[PDB]
RNA sequence: AAGGAUUGACAUUCUUGAUUUUGUGGGUGGUGGUGCAUUGAUGCCCUUGUUCUGGGCCACGCGCGCUACAC
């Protein structure tokens, strides 16, 4: 009763989602195939025919003029740099040996 | 004479079910990896499908309850996990026999993190932080489980050690692979005998081995 | 081994509260899991390995099986306890 | 009058699931009166489905003075809704991923969503979600700069600032206009702000995360005010790292 | 030749249906 | 000494028989046991009641 | 092959006809 | 690179305009849990989550005879 319980409100609540998406996709299937082009009626009868934004634009526009660059991608201690220096060496030094030895 | 990890004077020997896999895993409710329970898991999780085995390291209960050493007292048990995690345990603990019983004694790794007894004396089991040579007597031999090392006699091989303190086997209780043998404190790997022996069966032999030699 | 309905089983101390004091018998003596960790241990014994070795067991219900020793007896328990249903009911297991 | 068939539109994408969409509200930018029909469409109720491919045809046919008509009056707001009312603050990958199908013209983006997501009711979680949703996509390089020269004269919120550290740890190649916004975001906050604020550790987080590596256009009477900036500043993780950042950084 | 490695799984009779 | 898996069912059952592999000779299998007892249970009734 | 098959659920179709036509039963004896 | 990048496509032919486009490189990716006062670089585990397709039931036993299967 209990995989009863689990597989009939499952199943029960999946035809309840798929009968509300077959609805949803027959009202879109509608009211496109009559309001496509048929608001061509409408289309004619009723129809219709900034100083913060330039000072982004004049700060756009002056740093497409000039800028400048930063340095390199990147800020760590040389003590990082030892220990990443030391890890490629083990690593290369153990690639060269496994290589000697096979 | 029972034996913790902080009197490093006395003879011991020291066991180290290494690179275990006992690991935890959320389904309200708690389950640990088996391969035999659950492969799914193991696929959605993208793991490797043979090295979600509790077994062996449930099987080497058999170097805890190897009495003839356990029994004097002169043993102890240390686990460290691919999860990087150390358990002690008491050598008094009367290990959970069936495996469900072993997975229903994951509290340990989840949720009391050392457990007591129920008069709550002295600790079983514990979650200690590595290393383990910090934990070990002060001089302790240097001994991991391979197969391509080179065969000894165990018996001959704790004989020759007069008094080195302790005799310390890093075993690895894995599916397939390789321990970790230059990474930690192992310089030299002992072998056992000429045939690729499991986990448990290799404790087993170097128990035995002790007993003998010490006279059990 | 036992029928529930639908399902075989091999009888442990875990599987039930009283399938075994319903059989009558007591649950304590319902132990298929130490057999099971002296094969395991006999068969991966360098002696099996080497081959001067062979088990024999005999159930207390008086059931002698013989035990090859090319045998891979299978790691987990109730591999193991899937393994001992059909060689109980079939007599005869395969490579 | 319109020719109301949508009423049906606003009931279908109410609970939009999956599918194609009505192409009157496809080609509704081809049409004159896309915001005199959306007022009477009335979608208070929206489907985050809708929501992400009416922000695609929207962009498909927003400027600024489109981008004013539509997303700075209700959708802007209905995102609001969304985080305030969502209990968990989830804001769902609906809603995000129509914010990086939203993010991409940037011709008036700033009046787009950063004019009005800091009118109100931004708290430094709302923030620092928004930061994040920057800081995954692409952006315009140019507007950033712009951006963190306009963020960095508008007023001293906490909301503002983790704006500008995300804005900063985009690892840029910075402009002189920003660099000399940096500089005087120092005279901004002096004996400024110190005695009337406090700045504690996301503060300084903010302006160590600056002077990383944010030092390649600096002579040496901006790093003597640098100097006497942490020197007035004396937190415990300043010394190695940002006497560090002053040797290492050129004119 | 299994070194320990443990005799492998079989798939279930409905994993194998589910094809 | 080699090492050979055991072959065996898994959720084994002696009352059913076992699964073959094949759906066209264990359905046939299953049919001729199916006319077999329903053929002496016919017969045996019809000459009872002859009886 | 599949002959053997078909002729077989005849078979069996002409069993049922028969067993209905006296009045007979399916498995309904009881232990 | 408007003497055309990319956007919306009325199935091919026009309503968007540097968000470019391509390489060369390269930062890992935070809508996270867990003490502290209820906002606080906090010890300790994760990053690369949306929409449809899900099922076997509670070949019967015993048995005589016959036949297979053994250098």
């Amino acid at each position: 009763k209990k995989t009863k319980a689990e597989v009939m409100k499952e199943v029960i609540a999946k035809s309840k989602f798929y009968k509300q998406e077959r609805q949803k996709a027959q009202g879109i299937m509608e009211d496109q195939i009559d309001n496509l082009d048929d608001n061509f009626e409408d289309v004619m009868s009723e129809l219709m025919m900034t100083d913060l934004d330039k000072e982004y634009d004049i700060k756009v526009k002056e740093l497409q003029l000039d800028k400048r660059a930063a340095p390199s991608d990147r800020t760590k201690t040389e003590e990082e740099k030892n220990a990443e220096a030391e890890e490629k060496k083990r690593e290369l030094e153990q690639q060269r040996l496994d290589r000697m030895n096979g | 004479p029972v034996l913790t990890s902080k009197d490093k004077i006395t003879k011991r020997m020291i066991v180290v079910l290494a690179m275990a896999s006992l690991e935890t895993h959320k389904i309200d409710k708690y389950v640990l990896l088996n391969c035999d329970d659950h492969q799914g898991l193991l696929k959605k999780m993208g793991r490797d499908i043979s090295e979600a085995r509790p077994d062996i390291t449930h099987q080497c209960l058999l170097t805890l309850l190897d009495s003839p050493i356990n029994k004097a007292g002169k043993l102890q048990v240390y686990i460290q996990t691919s999860r990087g995690i150390l358990i002690e345990v008491n050598p008094t603990v009367r290990i959970p026999r069936t495996f469900k019983r072993f997975s229903g004694l994951m509290v340990q790794l989840l949720h009391k993190l050392s457990i007591r007894s129920v008069n709550s004396e002295e600790k079983l089991l514990k979650v200690i932080k590595n290393p383990i040579t910090d934990h070990l007597p002060t001089k302790c031999r240097k001994v991991t489980l391979s197969f391509d090392a080179p065969v000894i006699r165990v018996q001959d091989y704790i004989e020759k050690l007069d008094d080195d303190e302790s005799i310390c086997v890093f075993v690895g209780a894995m599916a397939r692979g390789k321990d970790n043998f230059a990474d930690e404190y192992v310089d030299e790997k002992v072998g056992l005998s000429n045939y690729p022996l499991s986990a448990s069966v290799a404790c087993s032999k170097f128990c035995h081995g002790a007993e003998d030699a010490w006279n059990i | 081994t036992h029928k529930i309905s639908d399902k075989y089983v091999l009888l442990n101390c875990d599987d039930h509260q009283g399938l075994l004091k319903k059989m009558g018998r007591d649950i304590s003596e319902a132990r298929p899991d130490i057999t099971h960790q002296c094969l395991l241990t006999l068969l991966d014994s360098p002696i099996n390995k080497a081959g001067k070795l062979q088990v024999y067991i005999q159930t207390s219900r008086g059931i002698l099986i013989e035990v090859n020793p090319t045998v891979r007896i299978p790691r987990t328990f109730k591999r193991f306890s899937g393994l001992m249903v059909q060689l109980l009911h079939k007599l005869s297991i395969r490579s | 009058k319109v020719i109301k068939a949508y009423t049906t539109v606003g009931s279908i994408l109410k609970t939009w699931t999956h599918g194609k969409l009505p192409k009157l509200f496809k080609v509704i930018p081809s049409l004159r009166n896309w915001q005199d029909v959306i007022y009477v469409t009335n979608p208070e109720e929206w489907s985050p489905h809708v929501v992400y491919e009416a922000t695609k045809l929207f962009v498909s046919n927003l400027t600024a003075k489109e981008s004013q008509k539509f997303i700075n009056l209700i959708l802007l707001e209905r995102f609001r809704d969304n985080i305030e009312t969502s209990e968990d603050h989830s804001l769902n990958y609906h809603i995000y991923r129509a914010v990086k199908k939203s993010l991409y013209k940037p011709s008036a983006f700033f009046k787009g969503f950063l004019f009005p997501l800091v009118e109100t009711g931004c708290n430094v979680r709302e923030a620092t979600i928004a930061g994040s949703v920057l800081a995954k996509v692409s952006v315009p390089a140019l507007h950033s700069s712009a951006a963190l020269s306009y963020l960095l004269r508008l007023p001293f919120s906490p909301p503002t600032t983790v704006f500008i550290k995300i804005l900063l740890d985009k690892k840029y190649a910075l402009p002189y206009q920003t660099v000399d916004d940096c500089v005087y975001y120092f005279m901004r906050f002096r004996i400024g702000e110190d005695a009337t604020r406090v700045l504690p550790v996301i503060w300084h987080k903010a302006f160590l995360t600056f002077a990383q590596r944010y030092k390649n256009d600096i002579t040496q009477d901006q790093r003597d005010f640098l100097l006497e900036t942490v020197r007035q500043r004396g937190h415990k993780d300043i010394g190695p790292e940002i006497r560090r950042e002053l040797l290492a950084g050129a004119s | 030749t299994d070194r320990f490695k443990g005799d492998d799984d079989i798939p279930y009779k409905e994993r194998l249906f589910e094809r | 000494i080699p090492t050979h898996a055991p072959k065996y069912e898994e959720n084994f059952n002696p009352d059913k028989k076992s699964y073959d592999p094949d759906r066209t000779r264990s359905e046939i299998n299953k049919m001729k046991a199916q006319l077999k007892k329903e053929r002496k249970f016919t017969m045996k009734e019809i000459r009872k009641d002859a009886k | 092959h599949t002959l053997a098959n078909n002729v077989e659920s005849k078979l069996r179709d002409d069993l049922e006809r028969l067993k209905k036509i006296r009045a007979h039963r399916g498995i309904r004896h009881f232990w």
